[PDB]
């Protein structure tokens, strides 16, 4: 008569896109819609038991999270798990739920390895997957004439969830899976000046198509050093892999969008440097159901959670926890309707897999693997004003690059420079 | 060093 | 009045050096000696509760093992854990015991990461550590004139504990920590012929001091191809990192020792090829307490465990579980003797740490970190007979290379060839 839902998320730390202070209300909203839908779990009272994925210091822990997941299992026997969002938290809890034959839902866990559902069985990813970033890079290379060589730079703060790694892992593995071209990679550390000589050396030797996963300040500094070294959009192109748009403001207000402006007198040189630069982010949902969701989400988070939800790309994570939870109640109702129980995880999950769905994020497609398709946006500088704006869009289900508001991808040469120079890199 | 891609998800068997 | 000891080891699979069918009796023996020592835990009745580190398929699991560790904690609240030996099993359980403030004892878990006792607190390694292999390679390079460049080749069967990786991780990290010389590495797969061209190419390009971590058959085939390609002990030296002496028989009988002989008519060419080859193994304990232990161990395992313990280097693992368990009861008795309880894990462990001890394996030293010092043996071919024999011995506590039975390390040139060739590697 009641469905127990176990959550393993950062309950106290709010810095995470899947923090409970942000996902919690997004879940409250989804539970509220289920009670008002007579067609969704009729007469059921869906309960929720929570667990902090975070350790003592408040970061999400490869130890706290699985320990949490066990107390929820042996105390409540939940039917499904929600979260974790952290890769290193999710991986252990995933092996536990896959063993327990319990479905696991999360908008986080974007790494390449979570894709292996032979290990992470009953783990359905309703958020972005980094393999999906490979898909967009593949489309972007096929539709731009780069079929030889590309260069990747990524940095990580030690002891975090290693986000730029798994982003480059999912991009490297899926792009060489589909194109078999040369993809050079180099890790670095942002706070270490010793690496910047190494990076600029590698830029002009290991490729012209260059992808960087770093903080906004690091990607900016690199652009200034690139400009200083005489590297321009005629021979190079710099893709900032900034998926949550940290180098940008929200799509709601704060018009226009300038990431190169920093207020240190270097901005004048920064604008010119960013002429060779483009930003790859996620796709802000167009549907007005998203915008209502945000409104209900912000109110519900201030009121019940004493947290203020600012606008931005991060908000598709709670939005996708909302939709993913609706996706499950649908399937459980469907499973009860054909004589099955809420514990038929395999039946329940297979309903959710290979299935389009209409949620606050609009059209979302759970692929054959159990991973939501990811839609990406490409940002470019309008050479007139210097501000950035979306010029391309990648439908992830269809893998189509569609131009945005009739905008043209600015190129200093009139066309993309070639991924290989003239008489070799020498 | 090396770029370990696909080698499990644990701060023990990775580089 | 009773001390509960939780074991997380392969309880059904016996293929592991730390299999319960081999460690179980070795532990019975240690429990028997404690009952007969009035000076060790007087009046205490030390119980044991067991857990299978292995999953369904019988291999030790990064899931079954931590799941096992939790059920034992919530059912018995043990004071100490024993095992696991598998790296991917030990890591998760170690983070759980380190969180639970419970000591952890194992002869296995040799990887570089387990060394980090800030994370794996109260984890005391009484068996070999791979960082310790770096120590021997360091001593071996200092006392042989190689201070520039060396080459490492390692293979792993997919889905195992990745033993040759962590062996090379512990050797790479500790040798570059201490010498800062060029150490090139390359992974391969034994069953893939496509790699052997790559290996022989890299052999003559990436160094002359060459270490190989592979099966005996793989290392043999490599030597045959090296001989075929005209690579001899005049310019090269091949160290098989065969720690458990899989390419050798037991030190008890089966005289003499021939790894190159295979009974396929190629043995004639193999013998000559192995003139450029040396084997790095662990050190068989000299003390006659070991030999009595083996005797009692074999008897006890046939009787109570319906298992036959063959002779070999693997047996220092159960031996070190035996000794390590004695080391703990000593320290707990010591802790009880100065007003402390068996739960004073920090006091208990610090007694065990930085401490020499005399057990069935003879002299064993728990370093400042909590890792038993590891003694190594170096094997070489007597060019006269062709058999292999120990010519060097590395005391791990003293880091001293001592010659064995006045034997001379065979060199085709009368002295070791230089780690760098004449006019570069070109
Ligand atoms: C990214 O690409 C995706 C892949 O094509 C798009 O998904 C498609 O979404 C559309 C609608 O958004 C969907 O169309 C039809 O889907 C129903 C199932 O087949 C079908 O029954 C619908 O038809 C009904 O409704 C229309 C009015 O809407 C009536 O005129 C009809 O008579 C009928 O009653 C509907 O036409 C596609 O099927 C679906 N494609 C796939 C392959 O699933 C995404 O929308 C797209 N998103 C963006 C932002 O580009
Ligand atoms: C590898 O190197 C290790 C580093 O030295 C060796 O450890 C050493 O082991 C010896 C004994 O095996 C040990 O010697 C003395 O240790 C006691 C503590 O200091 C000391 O009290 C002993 O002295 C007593 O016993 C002798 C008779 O044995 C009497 O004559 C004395 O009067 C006294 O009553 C003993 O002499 C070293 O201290 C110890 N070194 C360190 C640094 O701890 C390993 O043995 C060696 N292993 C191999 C196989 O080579
Ligand atoms: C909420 O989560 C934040 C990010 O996950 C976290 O910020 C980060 O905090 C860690 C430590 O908590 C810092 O890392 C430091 O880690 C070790 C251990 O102390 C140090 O030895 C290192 O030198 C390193 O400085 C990160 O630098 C830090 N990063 C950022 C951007 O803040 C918050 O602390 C968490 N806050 C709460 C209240 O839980
Ligand atoms: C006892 O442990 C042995 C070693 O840990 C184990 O041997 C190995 O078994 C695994 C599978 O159990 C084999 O690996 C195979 O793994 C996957 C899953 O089936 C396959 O898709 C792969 O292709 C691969 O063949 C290893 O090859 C095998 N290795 C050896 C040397 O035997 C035993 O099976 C365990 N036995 C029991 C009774 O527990
Ligand atoms: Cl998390
Ligand atoms: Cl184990």
């Amino acid at each position: 008569s009641d469905l127990t839902v176990a959550v393993v998320l950062p309950l106290t730390n709010t810095s995470y896109p899947w923090s409970w202070a942000r996902v919690g209300p997004a879940v409250e909203l989804a539970l509220a819609r289920v009670k008002a839908r007579p067609d969704l779990l009729p007469g059921w009272t869906v309960r929720m038991v929570l667990g902090s994925s975070e350790n003592a210091a408040g970061v999400c822990s490869d130890t706290a999270a699985p320990l949490a997941a066990v107390d929820l299992k042996w105390e409540h026997s939940p039917a499904v798990f929600l979260g974790p969002g952290c890769v290193y938290s999710a991986a252990p809890v995933g092996r536990f739920t896959a063993h327990w034959r319990v479905p696991l839902l999360t908008a986080g866990a974007p790494a390449l390895g979570i894709g292996v559902k032979d290990e992470y069985a009953l783990t359905t990813r309703t958020g972005p997957s980094h393999v999906k970033l490979g898909d967009f890079v593949t489309a972007l290379h096929r539709r731009l004439g780069w079929e030889h060589q590309a260069l990747v730079l990524y940095a990580d703060r030690l002891g975090d969830d290693r986000p730029c790694f798994f982003i480059v892992e999912g991009l490297y593995m899926r792009v060489r899976e589909r194109l078999n071209i040369t993809v050079n990679h180099q890790e670095f550390v942002e706070g270490d000046p010793d690496h910047y000589p190494k990076l600029l050396r590698a830029v002009r030797r290991k490729g012209r198509v260059i992808y960087i996963c770093s903080s906004p300040d690091a990607f900016r500094n690199l652009m200034l050093l690139a400009l200083n070294a005489g590297l321009t959009g005629e021979d190079y192109v710099f893709f900032h892999l900034d998926v949550f748009g940290q180098s940008l403001k929200s799509a709601q207000g704060l018009v226009p969008q300038k990431p190169w402006e920093r207020g240190d007198g270097q901005d004048r040189s920064a604008r010119q440097a960013f002429q060779a630069a483009k930003i790859i982010t996620y796709k802000e949902p167009d549907n007005p159901e998203y915008l209502e969701f945000l409104k209900q989400l912000k109110l519900l988070a201030d009121k019940k959670f004493n947290f203020t939800v600012e606008d931005g790309l991060k908000n598709i994570i709670p939005a996708s926890f909302h939709d993913g939870l609706l996706l499950y109640v649908q399937a459980v109702t469907e499973t009860l309707a054909q004589g099955g129980t809420v514990t038929d995880g395999e039946n329940i999950t297979q309903r959710m897999w290979n299935r389009s769905f209409q949620g606050v994020t609009g059209y979302l497609k759970i692929d054959r693997n159990g991973d939501r398709d990811t839609d990406f946006s490409l940002w470019d500088m309008d050479p007139e004003t210097g501000a950035f704006r979306v010029v391309l869009n990648y439908n992830g289900t269809s893998q189509e690059l569609m131009a945005v508001s009739e905008h043209k991808l600015y190129w200093p040469l009139g066309y993309p420079p070639p991924d290989v120079p003239k008489c070799g890199f020498d | 060093r090396s770029s370990c891609f696909g080698g499990r998800i644990d701060r023990i068997g990775a580089c």
